[PDB]
């Protein structure tokens, strides 16, 4: 059954928010860098 | 005629939206899986690099 | 009569596309930056694997 | 609009490319290195 205009508009809003948050979390999580650990045991 | 014109632009905007929605649902799913791989690689490397630290500590003695 | 419903829907649909376009723009910019961050840490950890392997090799000798 | 419709297909193409190269470099995982000198 072909989706109504309303229904299409709402899925797109849903999928947009899901994409933003999926992207911002990806960007944020990796930004807890293993570069910030203590590496000084290495000398 | 203003009706045929509108209906035709209604279908094209409805085709642009279904297609873009398909892509966003594929891209989000891909991105959710990458996030899980990233988290596992990191747990892996934090483990190795903690074992390496303890093996260094352990040798100095 | 259904022209009014059609013109209303066309408007709501264009606004849906406009908004997502905007979000897609901002989000790709963030991803391209992410790609650089991901390769900097790549090369930093590889460096540390190497140093770590060397050190361990040397202590083992003693 | 269809400036909009063309702008969306292009935004989407960029998105698919960006994620493809984000999700690519992951393919060379340091899990595949030799860690046996630990053991």
């Amino acid at each position: 059954p072909a989706k109504k205009s309303e229904e299409l508009v709402a899925e797109a809003h849903n999928l947009c928010t899901l994409l933003e948050n999926a992207i911002q979390d990806t960007v944020r999580e990796q930004g807890n860098s293993m570069m910030n650990l203590d590496w000084s045991w290495l000398t | 005629e203003t009706l045929q014109r509108c209906l035709e632009e209604n279908q094209e905007l409805r085709d642009a939206i279904r297609q873009s929605n398909q892509i966003l649902r594929e891209r989000c799913e891909e991105l959710l899986h990458f996030q899980a791989s990233q988290r596992e690689e990191k747990e892996f490397l934090m483990c190795k690099f903690q074992e390496a630290r303890k093996l260094v500590e352990r040798l100095g003695l």
